[PDB]
C-alpha cells in the first residue's frame, strides 16, 4: 500500500580521482513523502547536503535529488542512507562508479 | 516541438502540531522555474531559473498571494476529506495536485490537465474535454457534485486555455536560450567482464535535455530484451539528465551488439558498437 | 503563472 523508494547513487560527471564533482542520491517511486536521506563518507554523515524541491510522478509517487560537492579518491567509500516508513531499517546503497 | 507548463502541489497534514506542510513547484518542460515551501523563510514564491528573475515585483506578489490562498484551500480540504473517509485526526494525510497546459509547435493550446490525489490514490480529475470530471470513489463523487454546481470546470478551463498558454509562451521566449535548445545525449559504452566467458556492455547517455529518451539494444540488427537492464532516467543536477542500458553478451561476440539512442536533439538515431 | 484559488472539495 505504501511505496518504497528506488535509490540511485551516482556522480554528476564521470568520476576521476582527485577531481571535484557532485555526488547524487536520487530517490523516486516512494509514498508518503516523508523520507530521510543522508550521504555518507566512509560511513559518516556529510553535513553540507542539499536537495531538490519535492515533486511527484504521473502515478503520484514522489522523487527527490540529494547532492553534495565531493572529490572521489579511490580510497574513500561513498554511500546513500535512506530511511522511510516502508523500511524496517535504513537502507544503505553504496556508490558504484565503474557502472 | 511541443512544450508544457506544469504545477505540482503537495499538502501533508501534521496532526501533532500546526498547519499542513505545503510545497509547490512549477516547471516548463523539464525545467523547474518557481517554488513555494510553507516551511521556508520568504513565505513567497521564489525563482528557481534565471529567466524568471526578470519578472517584476507585481509578478512575485500576485504569485505569492495566489499560491498561499491555494495552500489554505488545501488545508480546508484535508479536513473535509478526513471527514468523508471517516478518518481520525490522529493520522497524517496527503493531497496532491498536478495541473497545466501543453502548446504545440505553433505555440497554440494543445491540451490541458488538472488531476488530484488523496493519500497517493486518484481522487478527482478534469477530463480531456475540460468540461467534465472523473471521480474515483464516493467521496470524490461528493466533490464532483459540488464542483459541477459551482461550475468549477469552466473556471479551470478558462485558465488552462488562457493565462496558462499565454504565460507559457512568455516564459519560452524569455528563457529561449535554454528552454528552446536541445542538448543531445553524449554517449559512450563501457565493457565489464563478469567471467572468463561473459561480459556486460553498458551504453551511456549523459548531459541531455529534455529528459525523454530511448535506449535499445540490438543483436545482429534485432531488438534484444533478454539479459538487458535499463535504469530510470535521472537528473544530473545541472539541468541535464542521464540514463544507461546494459546487456550481458558472450565474450568475443561484443561486435554483434549495437546500442541505439533516440532523442529529440538527434536528427538521426545514434548507433554505438563495441568494436 | 499559477491557476487561481479553486472551489473547496
Amino acid at each position: 500500500i505504501q511505496r518504497t523508494p528506488k535509490i540511485q547513487v551516482y556522480s554528476r560527471h564521470p568520476a576521476e580521482n582527485g577531481k571535484s564533482n557532485f555526488l547524487n542520491c536520487y530517490v523516486s517511486g516512494f509514498h508518503p513523502s516523508d523520507i530521510e536521506v543522508d550521504l555518507l563518507k566512509n560511513g559518516e554523515r556529510i553535513e553540507k547536503v542539499e536537495h531538490s524541491d519535492l515533486s511527484f510522478s504521473k502515478d503520484w509517487s514522489f522523487y527527490l535529488l540529494y547532492y553534495t560537492e565531493f572529490t572521489p579518491t579511490e580510497k574513500d567509500e561513498y554511500a546513500c542512507r535512506v530511511n522511510h516508513v516502508t523500511l524496517s531499517q535504513p537502507k544503505i546503497v553504496k556508490w558504484d562508479r565503474d557502472m | 516541438g511541443s512544450h508544457s507548463m506544469r504545477y505540482f502541489y503537495t499538502s501533508v497534514s501534521r496532526p501533532g502540531r500546526g498547519e499542513p506542510r505545503f510545497i509547490a513547484v512549477g516547471y516548463v518542460d523539464d525545467t523547474q522555474f518557481v517554488r513555494f515551501d510553507s516551511d521556508a523563510a520568504s513565505q513567497r514564491m521564489e525563482p528557481r531559473a534565471p529567466w524568471i528573475e526578470q519578472e517584476g515585483p507585481e509578478y512575485w506578489d500576485q504569485e505569492t498571494r495566489n499560491v498561499k490562498a491555494q495552500s489554505q484551500t488545501d488545508r480546508v480540504d484535508l479536513g473535509t476529506l478526513r471527514g468523508y473517509y471517516n478518518q481520525s485526526e490522529d493520522g497524517s494525510h496527503t493531497i496532491q495536485i498536478m495541473y497545466g497546459c501543453d502548446v504545440g509547435p505553433d505555440g497554440r493550446f494543445l491540451r490541458g490537465y488538472r488531476q488530484d490525489a488523496y493519500d497517493g490514490k486518484d481522487y478527482i480529475a478534469l477530463n480531456e474535454d475540460l468540461r467534465s470530471w472523473t471521480a474515483a470513489d464516493m467521496a470524490a463523487q461528493i466533490t464532483k457534485r459540488k464542483w459541477e454546481a459551482a461550475h468549477a470546470a469552466e473556471q479551470q478551463r478558462a485558465y488552462l486555455e488562457g493565462r496558462c498558454v499565454e504565460w507559457l509562451r512568455r516564459y519560452l521566449e524569455n528563457g529561449k536560450e535554454t528552454l528552446q535548445r536541445t542538448d543531445p545525449p553524449k554517449t559512450h559504452m563501457t565493457h565489464h567482464p563478469i567471467s572468463d566467458h561473459e561480459a556486460t556492455l553498458r551504453c551511456w547517455a549523459l548531459g541531455f535535455y529534455p529528459a525523454e529518451i530511448t535506449l535499445t539494444w540490438q543483436r545482429d540488427g534485432e531488438d534484444q530484451t533478454q539479459d538487458t537492464e535499463l535504469v530510470e532516467t535521472r537528473p544530473a543536477g545541472d539541468g541535464t539528465f542521464q540514463k544507461w542500458a546494459a546487456v550481458v553478451v558472450p565474450s568475443g561476440e561484443e561486435q554483434r551488439y549495437t546500442c541505439h539512442v533516440q532523442h529529440e536533439g538527434l536528427p538521426k538515431p545514434l548507433t554505438l558498437r563495441w568494436e | 503563472v499559477v491557476g487561481a484559488d479553486g472551489v473547496g472539495k
